[PDB]
């Protein structure tokens, strides 16, 4: 997963 | 304007091209192995998803060059801030590594843990789903101990220098962010500055979570007593009249939820719930019918169809990961993935995940950081509503899933409403004392040696609940939670729950609905939909205080409409206990 996020902007 | 916000402009401008352009191709990656699960596209989605985390690190780094302080604009003030977030780029390399170090073990123990039988050392069960079983139904009060006790004192029990060590290297990486600690870092996703009259502060969200609880406290300690008084029938002898609840009977490895507790404390057993189900089945519903009856909810309130993209590329049936998502992928791509069946369920989550689409689409316009839900509880609040008004009986009749003749008695009512409140409202003492433990924890105010002594303390006095067995400090309890061990904030579970109830209130009052809150359907209501709306297009451009303004003519949390939803509920459960002690003394326990 990719977020428009800075913090957590990829999980696998 | 000044040579440094003009060049802060061109930079974001730059900025939100670049991210657009790469946030498509990273999540149309992720899109494919959802989709389509190989081997290749494992490490294939990895090389799109690391391209796109390294991208943020060296936009990070130029977003540096521009002074906040110069920055008079807000809506670029939002952006840079975000950007020129440090993160864990403050500690030193060192304790970066055992940070990392010690958050992937955590990860691992409770993803890996397991227990086994005793007297057969090769036979051994899961959490998932060999101990959830057991936890939600098992009547054995020993098996349920076993269960309780033995996920606590493996995996717990290694959890616990680890989490000693994540407490340090998480405040000193707080405090090199400027943060008191790293409660106050998570506290800082509600904080607003520099808007006159909607302003909050990171300590505020403290006061304001500790003042609803305490409204709260009537509702649950009625409820309370209702379960307690039947949980003695369930099972004899085990249960104090006038203590906590153990905590190892509450129908799930922590108490989180009590929802399996439903069938030990229904009100009226005979009558069985609502279920749309077979209804479907007869009528020949298939998935494409499923989400057509969502887009015409939503359509129905003044929110727009969906987009042909959406039909053309959603994933409405497995041919994959089948876990509800709703995706916004930019560039005018929304989609849907859902292995979706033909049942009650599937027809309520598809009004969720499509409620999550419509806050996508809302928002679209905005800044590319900025297109995001007002704070961490806003989205989920957003498609809980949705499924809120679905499944009324009201709405389930105008879309000829119930006979037009369909009346719903007070004692079906009670169920639902106690159904409801076994999961709304057990949770929040739940989600409350877990997040005050942390925030203390990492405060300074538990020494480790008191660490389990104050947890089950806390347990005792706010959630009403009891251990089994005690628990010196060798065990680490609330990292033997999914949230706890894998490093997640959990406050997020409490705001969502009061802001659902704050939103239905709002938008069931613009549709001037009669009778009781909980049998509200926003449907066909214009008026409503332009109050979500105001809020949903304004992604995370205006502070969240503001936002929720826009929907309910208040700035802050309240749980007054809660307490509203649940009223026939709380009314009828003081009418069953007035025979019955309300409340807890922390003074019994099982084993003392
Ligand atoms: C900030 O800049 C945006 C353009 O990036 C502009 O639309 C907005 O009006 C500016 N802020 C104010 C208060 O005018
Ligand atoms: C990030 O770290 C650098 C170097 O220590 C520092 O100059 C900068 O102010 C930091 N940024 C923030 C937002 O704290
Ligand atoms: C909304 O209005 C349409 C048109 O009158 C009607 O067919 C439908 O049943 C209504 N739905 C609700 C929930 O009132
Ligand atoms: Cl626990
Ligand atoms: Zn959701």
């Amino acid at each position: 997963y990719v977020f428009r996020s800075l913090r957590t902007p990829f999980i696998v | 304007q000044s040579t440094i916000e003009e060049q802060a402009k061109t930079f974001l401008d730059k900025f939100n091209h670049e991210a657009e352009d790469l946030f498509y191709q990273s999540s149309l990656a992720s899109w494919n192995y959802n989709t389509n699960i190989t081997e290749e596209n494992v490490q294939n989605m990895n090389n799109a998803g690391d391209k796109w985390s390294a991208f943020l690190k060296e936009q990070s780094t130029l977003a540096q060059m521009y002074p906040l302080q110069e920055i008079q604009n807000l809506t670029v003030k939002l952006q840079l801030q975000a950007l020129q977030q440090n993160g864990s780029s403050v500690l030193s390399e060192d304790k970066s590594k055992r940070l990392n170090t010690i958050l992937n073990t955590m990860s691992t123990i409770y993803s890996t843990g397991k227990v086994c039988n005793p007297d057969n050392p090769q036979e051994c069960l899961l959490l998932e789903p060999g101990l959830n079983e057991i936890m939600a139904n098992s009547l054995d009060y020993n098996e349920r101990l076993w269960a309780w006790e033995s996920w606590r004192s493996e995996v717990g029990k290694q959890l616990r220098p680890l989490y000693e060590e994540y407490v340090v290297l998480k405040n000193e990486m707080a405090r090199a962010n400027h943060y008191e600690d790293y409660g106050d870092y998570w506290r800082g996703d509600y904080e607003v500055n520099g808007v006159d009259g909607y302003d909050y502060s990171r300590g505020q969200l403290i006061e304001d979570v500790e003042h609803t609880f305490e409204e709260i406290k009537p509702l649950y300690e009625h409820l309370h007593a209702y379960v307690r008084a039947k949980l003695m029938n369930a099972y004899p002898s085990y249960i104090s009249p006038i203590g906590c609840l153990p905590a190892h009977l509450l129908g799930d490895m922590w108490g989180r939820f009590w929802t399996n507790l439903y069938s030990l404390t229904v009100p009226f057993g005979q009558k069985p719930n609502i279920d749309v189900t077979d209804a479907m089945v007869d009528q020949a519903w298939d998935a494409q019918r499923i989400f057509k009856e969502a887009e015409k909810f939503f359509v129905s309130v003044g929110l727009p169809n969906m987009t042909q993209g959406f039909w053309e590329n959603s994933m409405l049936t497995d041919p994959a990961v089948c876990h509800p998502t709703a995706w916004d992928l930019g560039k005018g791509d929304f989609r849907i993935l859902m292995c979706t069946k033909v049942t009650m369920d599937d027809f309520l989550t598809a009004h969720h995940e499509m409620g999550h689409i419509q806050y996508d689409m809302a928002y679209a316009a905005q800044p590319f950081l900025l297109r995001n839900g007002a704070n961490e509880g806003f989205h989920e609040a957003v498609g809980e509503i949705m499924s809120l008004s679905a499944a009324t009986p009201k709405h389930l009749k105008s879309i000829g899933l119930l006979s037009p003749d369909f009346q719903e008695d007070n004692e079906t009512e009670i169920n639902f409403l106690l159904k409801q409140a076994l999961t709304i409202v057990g949770t929040l003492p739940f989600t409350y004392m877990l997040e005050k433990w942390r925030w203390m924890v990492f405060k300074g105010e538990i020494p480790k040696d008191q660490w389990m002594k104050k947890w089950w303390e806390m347990k005792r006095e706010i959630v009403g609940v009891v251990e089994p067995v005690p628990h010196d400090e060798t065990y680490c309890d609330p990292a033997s939670l999914f949230h706890v061990s894998n490093d997640y904030s959990f406050i997020r579970y409490y705001t969502r729950t009061l802001y659902q109830f704050q939103f239905q209130e709002a938008l069931c009052q613009a549709a001037k609905h009669e009778g009781p809150l909980h049998k509200c359907d926003i449907s066909n209501s214009t008026e409503a939909g332009q109050k979500l709306f105001n809020m949903l297009r304004l992604g995370k451009s205006e502070p969240w205080t503001l936002a929720l303004e826009n929907v309910v003519g208040a700035k802050n949390m309240n749980v007054r409409p809660l307490l509203n939803y649940f009223e026939p509920l709380f009314t009828w459960l003081k009418d069953q206990n007035k025979n019955s002690f309300v409340g807890w003394s922390t003074d019994w326990s099982p084993y003392a």
